[PDB]
DNA sequence: AACCGCCAAAC
DNA sequence: GGTCACCAATCCTGTCCCTAGTGGCCCCACTGTGGCGGT
């Protein structure tokens, strides 16, 4: 399959902000707000002490003992507030089916068949799961995870509502409760419907609810500011202004999107980290790529053997007991998060 | 300051695109004293278009257009049409008009044409507009503003060699000067006032005068050199 | 017909400006403003990884796990926020019966006639209900279309009053309820009626009333900015500034105006898809002319051959059974549309 | 002879 | 019946970090606005 100059795919998850905040006898709202606090911090770093050959600065003896004044933003939840509340909306849409933009009508034909034959096969439901598993165990709380007893509650516009007890009893791995596999099993189909129904309006309302310990650091989403003056702050956090002028301490939709898309553990055969689904699989925390532009585990050189995958797909419907290939599973994965996957004319 | 004092950059394009400003009236005028053959090569080659010129300093298209008397006899056509002021400024439908005079009196307290030496713009039309640089174009001789017309007019002794370097006739040289010299710019008033002229009523001695202004070449020319020296 | 030197027609159709909003139980007009968001993007794209010869390029391990700083305009629904507002106004004059401009009198009077024959056919009722269907489905919201329960309430100058209840229900080609044909039919033909009678004035007032999601991301208009500094945002608003001081997120009039105008499926016989009304039929998604300049389907092949569409416009009403020739639909569709149709003198 | 042609470049 | 008391005082000591990075694609309009000599 030969990359067009117009290759464009929209996402079919649409999180919102993710806005946290608590309830008191009164109010049924009241937002987390983040307030700018001077610190005392320490010289603490090699570059501070040592040269980059590993030698000792002419400097005096005091200074190392001397403080750089921090000018950071805390959020803590007030004295005596029981439960911390995070909740976001999700709307899912078949946008993974055709691709927005192609040039080449041969190429659209192409993935257009790809799509549904994959269909056919049931690669949507795999997908789902590992969404909809994402949503339960509270990925999308980042830090706050698991800090205390979270009970995970989702509304879906269909007029379903799930509820799940304790996200620390559930894992990746593990093997979960009855009750807790009833609510995957259910809330999974509702998603596929929604990433594979055009006709389908499908929309969640998911509200987390910490039980909060006396005075608990909340951490939400940092702005990234490199030109920082001496007066602001080196870390802000990013705020949902509310109807009043109230700034509710916030996640970013990209930050909640990132954490429902880490699905991605096809990049080896006994591969136990999972990624954010990524053209080249980037590994931060490592700081190398999974899926490296050498290799043929990329989205690009997945992408171009299209129509070698399609054949493999075409075996799925007479047969219905081998697996999918794990190639298949991260490209679709790739098309659901959307992307310009395009090259230039030549 | 002098001529080849910027012909000492090795890149022609450099070299011709100083000459160019160099001779165009928008800025200083150099000193020709000690160079008179390359003088006139580059002003007959400047009588051409841009585009049909690859250097300045090519000496046989200079000699194509002197021995052509088809050419030096459109440059003397267009010295018939040199002003002190122009009347074509800034509306061009003031039709084959030409005002050649001496500067006006000295006032202290404003600024004219008479606080400069009197130099001469060209304006007739557009077609021919690159056949009058050959004969508009100020240059600095000994230590004296001329143009080649003044210049050639009765110190012709001091260009014979300067002309004759490329193999012009004494015949042809000496009859072009006493034509030149005869079609030198004469004292030109307009016999009537155009239809495009801008007229105005000022008070005269038991009645009104009509008064037509018309810019002078000089004071424009000192506020455009100026203007790109970024004086003010 | 010759085309004249000059040939220009004046648009009939006038949308003034889609402003966002909502109300609270203090203002009844309270605009959705847009803020500068710093987040952290991948290198994702073919050109970071590889040549344009399909070779991969000579990078350090590190460099694809390295990230983009992107600053881009956010606009979300505040939080608790029930219903977000799109309103904005549409003026339809008679522009369409007689060019602005003509050098050729023939070519004047010809234009002319083609007007009356086309309005006695009833050919202009036809063009009114394709505008009128995209106001009531709400084409004209583009990515706010169906992302909630949306109801559109029509105020027009003669002093009717129309609601559609919910837009999810409608479609195009779906068979309506006989309360939403009604509301077609009627203001139909108040459209008709400001198309063909100069002597009417018609406007209407148009608002869009969304079931906003919990902190739903609003998609607005964004400006064309081809060239961007590091300092000022590369995803940027059009915004309408309030009379207080505050700017509302808003559409363009010409991006409203292209929603009203995808009435266009006369280009093939079983055509599925309505395009933009285009002199050549450019479909931006294919990227592909689908009324090519070699085609008979193009305006300007169409326009020539005028006095030909007249005499089968004349044989019209003398039968009313048979319909009126789609390439005569197609050309009223940008005489409405207006625009300067001129050659030039050899 | 009435009508196509010639002609410029600063910051 | 009407005003808002004087006399002096603003503290010294030490420091604001390190890592990495600001994307690809396509495009930037058609109409008109000349004087003058000549074949």
């Amino acid at each position: 399959m030969e990359l067009c100059n117009i290759l464009k795919y929209d996402r079919s998850l649409y999180p919102g902000k993710a806005v946290f905040f608590y309830k008191t006898a009164d109010s049924d709202f009241v937002p987390l707000e983040a307030d700018i606090n001077k610190i005392r911090g320490p010289k603490s770093g090699f570059t501070e002490a040592f040269t980059p050959q590993f030698s000792p600065k002419n400097i005096s003896p005091q200074d190392l003992t001397h403080n750089n004044i921090l000018t950071l933003e805390e959020c803590y939840v007030p004295p005596n507030v029981e439960h911390i509340f995070c909740r976001f909306s999700l709307r899912v849409q078949a946008n993974s089916l055709v691709p927005s933009g192609c040039s080449d009508p041969e190429v659209f034909s192409l993935l257009k068949e790809l799509a549904e034959t994959f269909k056919e096969c049931g690669g949507y439901k795999e997908l789902a799961v590992r969404y909809c598993r994402n949503i339960l165990i509270g990925t999308w709380l980042w830090r706050n995870q698991n800090t205390g007893n979270t009970q995970i509650e989702i509304k879906t516009s269909k007029g379903s509502c799930y509820l799940i007890d304790n996200t620390r009893k559930l894992a990746w791995e593990s093997k979960w409760a009855s009750d807790d596999l009833k609510v995957l099993e259910e809330l999974s189909n509702e998603i596929e419907s929604a990433l594979t129904d055009p006709n389908v309006f499908w929309s969640a309302d998911i509200t987390a609810k910490i039980e909060a310990s006396f005075c608990q650091e909340i951490y939400p989403s940092q702005i990234l500011n490199d030109k920082v003056k001496q007066g602001e702050a080196s870390k802000q956090f990013v705020k949902a202004k509310c109807a009043d002028g109230r700034y509710a301490v916030s996640f970013n939709s990209v930050k909640i999107g990132a954490a429902l898309q880490s699905i991605d553990d096809w990049w080896d055969e006994d591969a136990s980290k999972r990624l954010r689904v990524h053209e080249f699989g980037a590994d931060k925390e490592i700081g190398v790529a999974r899926r490296p532009p050498d290799s043929e585990q990329n989205f690009y050189s997945i992408f171009k053997n299209t129509e070698w995958y399609l054949s493999a797909l075409k075996n799925c419907i007479t047969n219905k007991n081998e697996k999918i290939d794990p190639a298949i599973y991260y490209l679709f994965s790739v098309l659901i998060k959307g992307g310009m996957f395009q090259k230039k004319a030549e | 300051m002098h001529l080849k004092e910027l012909l000492e950059i090795t890149d022609t394009t450099e070299r011709d695109r100083s000459l160019r400003r160099a001779f165009s009236p928008y800025t200083a005028m150099i000193d020709i004293t000690g160079s008179e053959a390359v003088a006139l090569i580059i002003l007959l080659n400047l009588t051409y278009r841009k585009n049909q010129v690859d250097d300045l300093l090519d000496k046989k298209l200079a000699k194509q257009a002197l021995k052509s008397e088809d050419h030096i006899n459109k440059c003397i056509k267009e010295i018939a049409w040199f002003h002190t002021h122009n009347l074509k400024y800034p509306d061009i439908r003031v039709s084959k008009q030409n005002l050649a005079v001496e500067p006006p009196t000295l006032h202290s307290y404003v600024l004219s044409s008479a606080n400069y030496p009197k130099a001469y713009g060209w304006s007739h039309n557009s077609a021919k507009v690159n056949f009058a640089k050959l004969f508009v174009s100020y240059f600095k001789w000994q230590n004296q503003v001329s143009w080649l017309a003044q210049v050639l007019a009765t110190n012709s002794d001091n260009w014979k060699s300067a002309f004759t370097s490329l193999g012009l006739s004494v015949k042809a040289f000496k009859s072009l000067c006493v034509t030149v010299k005869n079609s030198l710019p004469e004292e030109a008033i307009p016999d009537s006032v155009d239809r495009y002229s801008r007229q105005i009523r000022m008070p005269y001695h038991d009645g009104y005068l009509a008064v037509t202004p018309v810019i002078s070449h000089v004071v424009q020319s000192k506020i455009q050199q100026a203007a790109i020296d970024k004086r003010a």
